[PDB]
């Protein structure tokens, strides 16, 4: 008997940035699950680029009381609301047994922030560069005032 | 067994500790064998901890991933040792026997180089300079 969970490891989904999905499958049965296949067709390639990992993965065997973790790195190509539906898992509970079909947890509907909106909310070095840009406004009077004072004080 | 494994490694490591809780390491390998054996199971060992290796959708693509606390994911080279089923079984036997695990040759190793992981200040500086300017004005007018 396999228990499987799907989790989104990113605190924020952002257009054009890496989106990391982790799949954890736990065998809680007394016997080993055979021919364990995980398939997640929820991510069409037109809206998500695969950077790393697989939406489809097979394992020959998961020992009893053992677990397997799979991680996929995607890149959302469009901003918007996306429904992270459950992936499908198939496995054999016994040799020559019927194929058992299971589903992972569904993280549900998440918002993919537009890159511009993400930067608007969370954009560091901008201040580092900006600090110097403000100095020139007062260069002349700042020097002249004290120079005159020293010449007369 | 895979004769003369030819590997093309590609790896990724989290660079930013502000947006992640843990440093994740991802190593992808394409394996090609002289005898064209396909669909072998591989096992990875990193620092004596074994991690499951997944098979890619494409033949000969394999991926292993592990995470570490940002404090423990020091900058440096992490050697990922990959084992076949036979050498993996020997490794598990030696580990159970507290035998020297270094005697068991890995099928191949992959070196993963990990490099490691204002408005308040602007107001403060402007405030302090303005406050001293106010003191200057008082002295000037005093």
């Amino acid at each position: 008997r396999l228990l499987a969970s799907k989790s989104l490891l990113n605190r924020y989904a952002v257009e054009g940035r890496d989106l990391t999905l982790q799949y954890n499958i736990y065998n809680v049965g007394s016997s080993a699950a055979l021919d364990v296949e995980l398939s997640d067709d929820s991510f069409p390639p037109e809206d998500f680029g695969i950077v790393s990992g697989m939406l489809n993965v097979k394992w020959d065997r998961i020992a009893p009381a053992s677990n397997v973790s799979h991680t996929v790195v995607l890149r959302p190509l469009k901003a918007g609301y996306f429904n992270f539906t459950s992936a499908t898992i198939t496995y054999l509970a016994q040799e020559d047994g019927p194929v058992v079909i299971g589903s992972t947890s569904a993280p549900g509907q998440g918002g993919i922030l537009a890159q511009r909106e993400f930067d608007r909310r969370f954009s560091f070095l901008d201040w580092a560069a900006f600090g110097v840009m403000t100095l020139p406004s007062i260069g002349i009077p700042l020097l002249l005032w004290y120079s005159s004072k020293r010449k007369y004080d | 067994a895979c004769l003369e494994p030819q590997i093309t490694p590609s790896y990724y490591t989290t660079s930013d500790a502000v947006i992640s809780t843990e440093t994740v390491f991802i190593v992808e390998i394409s394996l090609t064998c002289k005898n064209r054996v396909q669909n072998m199971a591989l096992y990875a060992d990193v620092g004596g901890k074994q991690f499951p290796v997944t098979r890619g959708q494409d033949v000969g693509r394999y991926q292993v991933s592990w995470s570490l606390d940002h404090k423990s994911a020091h900058a440096g080279t992490y050697e990922v040792r990959f084992f076949d089923e036979e050498s993996y079984s020997l490794l598990r036997k030696a580990q159970r026997n507290n035998e020297d695990i270094s005697i068991i040759p890995p099928l191949f190793t992959v070196s993963v180089d990990h490099r490691g992981t204002t408005e308040v200040l602007a107001a403060a500086i402007g405030l302090v300079i303005y406050y001293l300017a106010f003191s200057a004005k008082s002295h000037i007018q005093a």
